[PDB]
């Protein structure tokens, strides 16, 4: 009746899928262990971009301290398995 | 205490205290069900002359509407028997002074 | 009022629930064709709370408003009185229009599901008794009221005239929306979205000065 | 009555709800216009407001300004 | 137990009520009292047979 | 459950006003990175909605052929 | 709230916060998608205009202007998440959140049903108790003899070893728990 | 409405006091006025229960409405031609009552004009 | 009922008026009694009757207690403890019947608005009138002794009172 | 009227003769039993008391507080035998002793005939309660407690012995049935102005009358849970129920030598709810709601009315059960969490749901809603103060409305919001607790079938 | 530029508009270190005890036991006779009373005036 159980790979699917609807991350070099910074070649304000676009797609906000930290997609799909406790 | 920052994992979350941190005097009054004083987006001191114009400008303009009031342009109703005079109360042993309607 | 208003709010929880507890309308996009049955009955309920002719309302606030008309009354309150059944249909037209009309603004998960065989029952009733009680009612009760017979026809129809004005007036500042035109809010919005500021001030100045006195001079 | 979620799709309707709608909406216009048809008087009044000023001074008894 | 709904929470509440108002509310006056029959011109009293005259020879506005 | 996610290559800013906001701010030197993040409201039942005066003649054609028919079958049969 | 704060916010952490802020207003005022791109980009395109001013100062003057602005034109109501601190939905279910210790209080007859949760949460507790001692030493190992300077705590070090100060962490009772 | 406009703008003193009602005698301007008739009794308005403030001069007609609804309870509908008679007397009323302000104002605003037109030949 | 003297509480004779049906429909509130009267009013009938022949068999009375007439406060020297104490009783008892005649009045005053329907202010004149009477005497009785009343001070009470009366028909004598 | 009083004194010698693990069940047994033998002491006359002999009698004002008397008594034993099972079996014996003293001379005082006897065992209830006070008392501040209670009562008291014995010298005897018949008012002198005072403030103070209540916040807090339930439910009754009593004596000067009494208690309603909002002890704000409650009863009696004296004889019995019950809930929290700060243990409806019950149903009884007896008094005696002057309106309507707004108060602090993260030893609620919750409300609620049992001679 | 907000005492001042934290000096980055290290060695103060399987109590907070005895023990002992605490002792003490004893005694004159002259119309007023 609910939400689904939602799972880690549908977490990382859909963070995925929201980073390769981005005209400035190509898909072919997208990978889940691909940093921001050093590897994609973005700024901070492209970071605070991407942590909303998160946002606003799993419905829920993320505290400025801890967005901050968080620079590739595995950071993303984990804090937000761990925060909506998920472990499958 | 609704001003402390929220996302901060305090010790105690609901009141938003930490544990060996000095205590306010009047904690009890700013518990946050009780008197807020975090910032609003329109100053005081221009919420109140706001109110105060509101509430001021309609009381006038109310009483200035009880002094001019609204109607139709019609007659008093008329009522048949001594303007009801025996339903309204009775006393049937004065005989009261009889008003009388016409056709127009 | 009780049927219409009542499954007005019906409406409002479904759409709530279907959002997965979202209640701010910003968030609300195109649901006129995701939730069929939601969109009539909140349709239906804004006609009655409107007072569309021959809804339950008509058979109510029609004649209050023309009972206000005929009558020697305060001149500030009739027009106070006239100025609210005109944003009654102003506000009505913003739930309609920011709820059902245009394209979606919530997550990308939709789990819109209207359903239930409770849900849709529930509303239906009070859909059935919304459109037809105020007619079986109205010629059912003993008149306890002298009626206004003889109205000038501008009089008679003032409520719906003013409702009317309200929705084009409504319809149009929203769509004024879609416009690629920013600027900032004037002073009679931020006195209207914050309540006047009576809770900014009344719930914080007296509850402050009584708390305050309680310990500095009762208590202390 | 089991659905599914569809990811940035349009939900999936079955036919009972649109028909509901669909003969609810037409219900409530049905008996707008039946109602205006049988009760138009309700709206647009039954008795003609008089104009004052067509009325004579014999009908109110006005004297011919003098006595 | 098709209908025992309705007669553990419809009938039997009823039974006891009936028999409350009829042997020991009206056991005393004024507990019960109606609003007085509406009597029009025309009607036939059940109590005693009196008839009420007709109203009065129209103007007939007709 | 057990449900697939859309191929991400459908989504294009093509046809919706997401390509009349992308050049307007071609117009002033800008690019939007995000359009086809938001593409997807504007394409498939999304595509089209009803206006506010076409919501409120939701059923106005079943309703008005209803009254019609009822109307007439009324006063064909009162010739009694 | 899962990071140690900091003593200071930095220049950057501050616009950072500020673009954010002024993004989710802007949206706030903008209710539409395409209308809130067009002026995201134009936010974007301000932000931008002065990224790469060398002079502290005169940045400094632009980011109080610029808090100025936003404190100006912020919306009244602005959107909130359901879950977030002024959301409508933000401690709906902090009175199902039940402690864990409370398990400890049933009766035996309660007990008697999920025999096989209780004898993981015995093996727990067991695992919970041989590791305490280890993390307050590695705790008054780590630490500057003049009491710690941040709230960070360090992981675990060694094989045997499970992070100080875990207990409380891990076993949080959920978001839902009911 | 335009009477408000006239009285609270214009001259006060030339149109009706609503309240202060009427100030001239019934029998002023009229040679014979014939007293208005009540049809329904005291008694049957007392046992019919009909209200206070429906005891007016249109009461026989709201005593038949009344009886009609009795009879044909279940038919919620026949009661059509009693309620039109009803309310044609209330309009009659109504229509009377505006009869009675139009003379009151025109009598008002005729005896400040004669009596300020002759004190025009007392100038001199 | 007989279980109360219907002179103490007095009652119009009820006139109600005919059914007459002018219309074809059934009424439904008329199948409706009936189905009342058939369902829930017999077999409660059937039980008050079991229980009233019950009570046949085992009948016993119990009697109204009545009391003499002693003399009153007026009668009793200053320091007489056992007269004082014997009026005392005497006056309380009369205190409270005079309450519960003001009940009764009051009793017929709420059944009389109640009855009459919308014409009450006229038809019950009379009620009002009996209160009105019973109200203004009871006031004058006992209105003022306020807590710790006695037969004592209701006599101060009623002396000056008559005293109050004799002054002012004295001045009234003297025009 | 022996009948009550024997069993109760042979209560000490089979509280002395039992076994070590015997007293509580013997004690709560046979105070229950000697309750339910006075409970025929509700059937009183409507002319004149039940003059059981010289020495004893028993009216429609007696009558309910005996009832409440004996029926405390178990409640007592009921939540004391918790904090003193670490005591020897000498030490429990003493304390059940002090208690059973108590009750008797409550017992005695409550239909004691004359004013003199009555004054001797109205001063002998100090000893008992002075004695729990600083002997079972738990923190520091118990002496101080004590000596305040102890001063303040015998000071405002020693005029009244004066008094009364200058009566009996003028009149000739005290018995109260003889001082009733031969009742003669007093001339508006200044000897009469003070003989009137000397038979007034021994009562106001023990009210206690705003400004004369110093010692209640201490007595009250520093006592253990039975020696503040017996403050709380009795001993301030006495205190009205001497007025009561004695302003047959005094009329006509109580009708101007009110004033000052009046002003104080109207205003000290409005002080002591407002002291009830900022409090961060629970108990404090217990023992401030006992001050703000008779603030009313001492309005009722000062102006003399029957409506009046009515609806203080119900928000006396009323106000004595509440305040027993929400003591009994303070102390369950206090035993868990070894403190009495407001704050401290919090969100306690997660761990303890019939605890929130029983807290919930004794704050709507506290903020008297209908149709409580604690409404039908409070509503009676604003009746008769509206009779008295229409202004007093406003005030009776504030402080209802802060007696509701620090109640609901206290429930919300204590109840709801998240639990204390370390507090993790709170046992789940003792059979013995909800026994003790239950006992307390049922007769509160069972009340309002017969209300006319607790309104007094008057009705 | 913009119409300026002005701080309140119900409405305070954002910490974005305050100009405190636009001029920071290396002594307030001293004093934000080292009371970051307080709090930080609070914290681990608080969840040494917090963490630990042992304990079975409450845990004792010195703050509140600190609060509590200033609000209720330690207010006399800091009290002296000052002109202003006598005039606001004196005020808040006696006014109101004086104030009501006014106001009641002129309603009850008045009243008694009325009861004197037969004008109350206290026809019906039988319970008082
Ligand atoms: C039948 C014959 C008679 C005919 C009668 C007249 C015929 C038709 C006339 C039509 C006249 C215009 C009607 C529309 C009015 C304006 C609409 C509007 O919203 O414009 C937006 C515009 C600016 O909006 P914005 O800030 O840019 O909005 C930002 C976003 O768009 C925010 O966007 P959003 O998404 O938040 O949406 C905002 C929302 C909300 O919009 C607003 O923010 C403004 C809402 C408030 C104004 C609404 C009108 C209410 C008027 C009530 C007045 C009562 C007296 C108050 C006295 C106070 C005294 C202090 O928009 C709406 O609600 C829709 C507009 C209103 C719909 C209803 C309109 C029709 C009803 C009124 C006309 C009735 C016609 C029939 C009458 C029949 C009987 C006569 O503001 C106005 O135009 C209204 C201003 C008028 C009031 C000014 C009052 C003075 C304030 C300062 C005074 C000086 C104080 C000095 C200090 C004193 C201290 C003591
Ligand atoms: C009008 C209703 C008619 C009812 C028919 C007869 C009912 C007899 C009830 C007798 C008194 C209840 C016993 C008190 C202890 C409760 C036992 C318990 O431990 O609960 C656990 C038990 C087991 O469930 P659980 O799973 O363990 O739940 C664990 C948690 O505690 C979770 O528990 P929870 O969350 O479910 O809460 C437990 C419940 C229990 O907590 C309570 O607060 C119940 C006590 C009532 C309110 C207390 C303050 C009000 C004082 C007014 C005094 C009126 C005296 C009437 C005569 C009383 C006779 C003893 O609290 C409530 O639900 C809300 C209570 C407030 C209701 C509204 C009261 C104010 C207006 C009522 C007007 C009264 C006059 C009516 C007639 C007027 C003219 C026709 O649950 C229950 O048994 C609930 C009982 C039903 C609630 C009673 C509410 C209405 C009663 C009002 C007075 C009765 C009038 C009777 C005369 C005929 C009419
Ligand atoms: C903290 C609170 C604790 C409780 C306090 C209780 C208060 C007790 C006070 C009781 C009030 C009545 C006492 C005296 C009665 C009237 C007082 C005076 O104001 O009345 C006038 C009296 O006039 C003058 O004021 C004389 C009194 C002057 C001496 C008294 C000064 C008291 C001021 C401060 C009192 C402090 C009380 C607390 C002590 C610790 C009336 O004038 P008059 O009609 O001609 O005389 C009537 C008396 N007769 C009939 C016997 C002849
Ligand atoms: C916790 C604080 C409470 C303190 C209360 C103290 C005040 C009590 C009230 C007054 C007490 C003393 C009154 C005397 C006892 C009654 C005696 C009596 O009634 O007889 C009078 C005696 O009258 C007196 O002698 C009065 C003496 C008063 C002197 C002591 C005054 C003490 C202070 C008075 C004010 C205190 C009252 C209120 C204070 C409240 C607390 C602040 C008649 O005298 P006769 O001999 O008959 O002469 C007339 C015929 N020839
Ligand atoms: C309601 C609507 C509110 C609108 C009002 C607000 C409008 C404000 C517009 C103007 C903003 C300014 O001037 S803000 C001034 C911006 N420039 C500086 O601060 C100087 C050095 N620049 C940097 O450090 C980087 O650009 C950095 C930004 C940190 C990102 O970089 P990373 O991410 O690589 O780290």
């Amino acid at each position: 009746s609910d939400a689904p159980p939602l799972t880690l790979e549908a977490i990382k699917d859909r963070v995925l899928y929201v980073l390769k609807l981005y005209d400035k991350i190509d898909p072919e070099k997208l990978s889940v262990n691909s940093h921001f910074m050093k590897d994609l070649g973005l700024d901070s304000l492209d970071q605070v971009e991407i942590i909303m676009a998160m946002e606003d797609e799993f419905g829920f906000e993320i505290p400025d301290i801890d967005a901050e930290k968080l620079m590739c997609p595995q950071e993303i799909v984990d804090y937000i398995a761990d925060k909506k406790d998920v472990y499958e | 205490q609704q001003e402390r920052d929220p996302w901060y994992d305090w010790d105690h979350p609901d009141l938003r205290l930490n544990w060996g941190e000095p205590i306010h005097w009047d904690l009890d009054m700013y518990i946050r069900n009780r008197v807020d004083t975090s910032p609003t987006p329109v100053s005081w001191n221009t919420m109140c002359k706001h109110l105060f114009g509101f509430v001021a400008f309609m009381l006038f303009m109310f009483w200035v509407g009880e002094i001019y009031p609204s109607y139709q342009p019609v007659g008093p109703k008329q009522y048949p028997y001594n303007d009801l005079y025996l339903e309204r109360g009775g006393d049937p042993t004065k005989e009261p002074e009889p008003v009388v309607h016409y056709e127009i | 009022h009780a049927f219409f208003k009542a499954m007005l709010f019906m409406c409002s929880g479904s759409i709530i629930h279907s959002l997965n507890d979202e209640q701010d309308i910003r968030k609300m996009g195109g649901l006129y064709k995701a939730m069929p049955f939601t969109t009539t009955a909140l349709i239906i309920g804004s006609l009655a709370l409107t007072g569309m002719p021959y809804l339950t309302g008509f058979y109510s606030k029609d004649l209050i408003i023309e009972a206000v008309n005929m009558s020697y009354t305060n001149a500030w309150a009739l027009l106070m009185t006239l100025i609210a059944t005109s944003l009654t249909a102003a506000y009505s037209t913003r739930i309609i229009f920011f709820a059902f009309l245009g394209k979606p603004r919530f997550p990308p998960l939709v789990l819109i599901n209207e359903n239930n065989p409770l849900l849709i029952n529930s509303i239906k009733r009070l859909l059935i008794g919304s459109i037809f009680a105020g007619f079986i009612i109205s010629n059912n009760i003993p008149p306890m009221t002298v009626p206004n017979t003889t109205m000038p026809l501008y009089m008679k129809m003032t409520a719906l005239i003013v409702t009317i004005m309200g929705f084009m007036l409504a319809l149009e500042l929203n769509n004024t929306t879609y416009y690629l035109k920013f600027k900032y809010p004037s002073q009679t919005y931020k006195f209207s979205n914050m309540l006047g500021y009576y809770p900014s001030i009344m719930h914080r100045l007296p509850t402050y000065h009584n708390l305050s006195m309680s310990q500095k001079s009762a208590s202390s | 009555v089991h659905i599914e979620p569809r990811y940035r799709q349009f939900p999936q309707l079955t036919r009972s709800q649109l028909i509901q709608a669909e003969f609810f909406s037409a219900t409530m216009w049905f008996w707008i216009l039946w109602r205006f048809w049988h009760d138009s008087d309700a709206v647009l009044g039954h008795f003609p407001y008089p104009d004052p000023s067509q009325w004579t001074d014999e009908e109110l008894g006005i004297l011919p300004d003098d006595e | 137990r098709h209908s025992i709904f309705a007669v553990t929470h419809v009938l039997i509440p009823v039974w006891i009520i009936h028999y409350y108002l009829k042997y020991h509310v009206t056991a005393k006056p004024y507990t019960v009292v109606e609003r007085k029959p509406r009597i029009f011109p025309g009607d036939t009293i059940l109590e005693t047979g009196e008839v009420i005259p007709l109203m009065k020879e129209f103007p007939d506005q007709h | 459950s057990k449900m697939e996610l859309p191929d991400y290559k459908q989504w294009k800013i093509e046809g919706t006003p997401l390509e009349t906001v992308q050049e307007k701010l071609a117009a002033r030197g800008l690019r939007d990175p995000w359009g086809r993040n938001e593409a997807w409201r504007y394409s498939g039942g999304f595509a089209n909605n009803v206006s506010f005066v076409g919501a409120l003649l939701k059923g106005f054609k079943w309703g008005f052929a209803a009254f019609v028919v009822a109307v007439g079958a009324e006063y064909y049969l009162e010739s009694q | 709230a899962f990071s140690a704060p900091a003593a200071y916010l930095t220049h950057q952490q501050k616009v950072l916060r500020l673009y954010k802020r002024a993004l989710r207003h802007l949206e706030s005022w903008c209710v539409h998608r395409d209308k809130y791109r067009y002026f995201a980009c134009l936010m974007r395109a301000r932000f931008d205009e002065h990224k790469n001013e060398k002079d502290m100062v005169k940045a400094t003057q632009l980011l109080r202007q610029a808090e100025e602005e936003f404190w100006y034109g912020q919306h009244p109501q602005p959107y909130i998440f359901p879950e977030s601190p002024g959301g409508t939905s933000y401690e709906r279910y902090e009175c199902y959140k039940v402690p864990e210790w409370c398990l400890d209080d049933w009766h035996p007859s309660e007990k008697a049903m999920y025999p096989d949760y209780f004898a993981k949460r015995e093996q727990w507790k067991r695992l919970r108790r041989e590791s305490w001692e280890r993390e307050v030493k590695q705790l008054q190992e780590e630490t500057p003899p003049g009491g710690p300077r941040t709230e960070a705590l360090p992981p675990a070090r060694k094989e045997g070893d499970l992070p100080p100060l875990w207990w409380h962490i891990v076993t949080r009772p959920r978001e839902r728990p009911m | 409405g335009a009477h408000l406009a006239r009285r609270y703008l214009g001259d006060a003193s030339k149109e009706p006091d609503p309240l202060r009602m009427p100030t001239f005698p019934p029998d002023y301007g009229f040679p014979e006025r014939k007293e208005r008739e009540m049809v329904a009794t005291q008694q049957e308005m007392n046992d019919a229960q009909l209200m206070l403030q429906q005891r007016d001069y249109c009461a026989h007609y709201l005593i038949q409405l009344l009886k009609c609804k009795r009879d044909s309870f279940p038919n919620f509908l026949a009661c059509k031609h009693e309620q039109h008679d009803w309310d044609y007397c209330e309009h009659l009323d109504y229509v009377k009552r505006m009869k009675e302000f139009e003379r009151e104002r025109r009598l008002l605003q005729r005896k400040k004009r004669r009596e300020q037109r002759e004190a025009e030949m007392a100038r001199g | 009922p007989d279980s109360w003297d219907k002179d103490v509480y007095p009652e119009p004779p009820r006139r109600t008026p005919a059914p007459a049906p002018q219309t074809s429909l059934p009424n439904p509130v008329t199948y409706l009694t009936k189905i009342f009267d058939l369902l829930v009013d017999r077999p409660v009938t059937l039980a008050r009757e079991f229980i009233e022949q019950q009570h046949a068999k085992n009948r016993y009375y119990y009697y109204h207690r009545e009391f003499r007439r002693v003399p009153d406060i007026t009668e009793c020297e200053e320091k007489d403890i056992l007269c004082m104490f014997e009026a005392e009783m005497q006056w309380r008892r009369d205190y409270k019947v005079d309450q519960e005649i003001v009940n009764i009045i009051q009793e017929r005053l709420k059944a009389c608005q109640q009855r009459e329907g919308e014409s009450y202010r006229q038809n019950c004149a009379k009620e009002l009138e009996q209160f009105t009477q019973v109200s203004k005497a009871f006031q004058d009785r006992y209105s003022d002794l306020g807590a710790h009343y006695s037969a004592r001070k209701c006599l101060a009470k009623q002396k000056q009172r008559m005293l109050a009366e004799r002054k002012a028909a004295k001045e009234a004598a003297a025009a | 009227m022996l009948k009550i009083i024997i069993p109760t004194t042979m209560l000490l010698p089979m509280t002395w003769m039992s076994k070590h693990n015997m007293i509580w069940i013997n004690a709560t047994v046979h105070s229950l039993l000697i309750s339910l033998i006075s409970l025929s002491l509700l059937n009183q006359l409507g002319e004149n008391s039940l003059n059981f002999s010289l020495t004893f009698f028993s009216d429609s004002l007696s009558a309910p507080l005996l009832v409440l008397t004996t029926w405390l008594l178990p409640l007592m034993l009921m939540a004391s035998q918790s904090h003193l099972s670490k005591e020897t079996t000498t030490r429990k014996k003493l304390y059940i002793t002090m208690l059973i003293l108590l009750q008797l001379f409550l017992i005695m005082t409550f239909t004691a005939t004359e004013l003199i006897l009555f004054y001797i065992l109205f001063e002998a209830t100090l000893v008992p309660t002075l004695i729990i006070i600083t002997r079972w008392g738990n923190q520091t501040e118990r002496l101080n407690a004590g000596l305040y209670f102890l001063f303040y009562t015998l000071a405002g008291s020693l005029p009244l012995l004066v008094a009364l014995v200058y009566i009996q010298n003028t009149t000739g005897s005290l018995n109260f049935l003889i001082i009733h018949y031969w009742s003669h008012p007093l001339s508006n002198s200044w000897s009469n102005i003070f003989m009137w005072l000397a038979c007034i403030m021994a009562f106001m103070v023990k009210m206690p009358l705003y400004g004369l209540h110093l010692w209640l916040p201490k007595a009250h807090v520093e006592a253990p849970i039975a020696g503040s339930m017996v403050l709380a439910a009795v001993l301030l009754k006495l205190g009205g129920y001497g007025m009561m009593r004695i302003t047959t004596i005094l009329n006509p000067l109580t009708n101007y030598m009110a004033y000052p009494f009046l002003m104080l208690s109207m205003w000290g309603m409005i002080m002591t709810s407002s002291i009830c909002l900022r409090q961060t002890d629970l108990k404090s704000l217990i023992a401030y709601s006992s001050v703000s409650h008779m603030a009313l009863v001492i309005v009722a009696i000062m102006i003399q009315t029957p409506w009046s004296f009515m609806g203080a004889t119900a928000l006396m019995i009323a106000h004595g059960l509440t305040s027993s019950m929400l003591f009994c809930l303070a102390n369950t929290n206090y035993e868990r969490v070894h403190s009495r700060t407001m704050i401290l243990a919090r969100g306690l409806q997660t761990l303890l749901p019939l605890m929130a019950t029983w807290w919930l149903v004794a704050s709507l009884t506290n903020l008297a809603l209908p149709p409580s007896i604690n409404l039908i008094g409070e509503l009676f005696i604003i009746t008769a103060s509206f009779s008295w002057s229409n202004i007093t309106i406003i005030l009776m309507g504030m402080n209802m409305m802060i007696t509701a707004l620090y109640s609901l108060y206290m429930l919300i602090t204590t109840q709801r919001g998240k639990y204390t993260h370390h507090i993790n030893n709170i046992k789940p609620s003792f059979t013995r607790e909800n026994a003790l919750m239950a006992l307390h409300i049922l007769p509160l609620l069972l009340l309002t079938l017969n209300p006319k049992m607790i309104l007094g001679p008057l009705y | 530029s913009f119409p300026k907000y002005k701080p309140s005492r119900l409405a305070t001042l954002p910490a974005t508009l305050d100009p405190a934290e636009y001029d920071i000096s290396p002594e307030t980055r001293k004093a934000q270190a080292e009371r970051l290290a307080i709090r930080s060695r609070l914290k681990r103060e608080y969840l040494l005890q917090y963490n630990d399987p042992n304990r079975l109590g409450v845990i004792e907070d010195p703050a509140l036991i600190r609060w509590t005895y200033a609000r209720s023990a330690n207010i006399y002992p800091n009290f002296r006779p000052t002109p202003k605490t006598s005039l606001l002792g004196a005020l808040f003490g006696i006014g109101p009373l004086f104030f009501w004893y006014y106001v009641f005694k002129t309603d009850r004159d008045k009243k008694e005036k009325l009861i004197q002259e037969g004008k109350l119309d206290q026809t019906f007023n039988i319970s008082y």
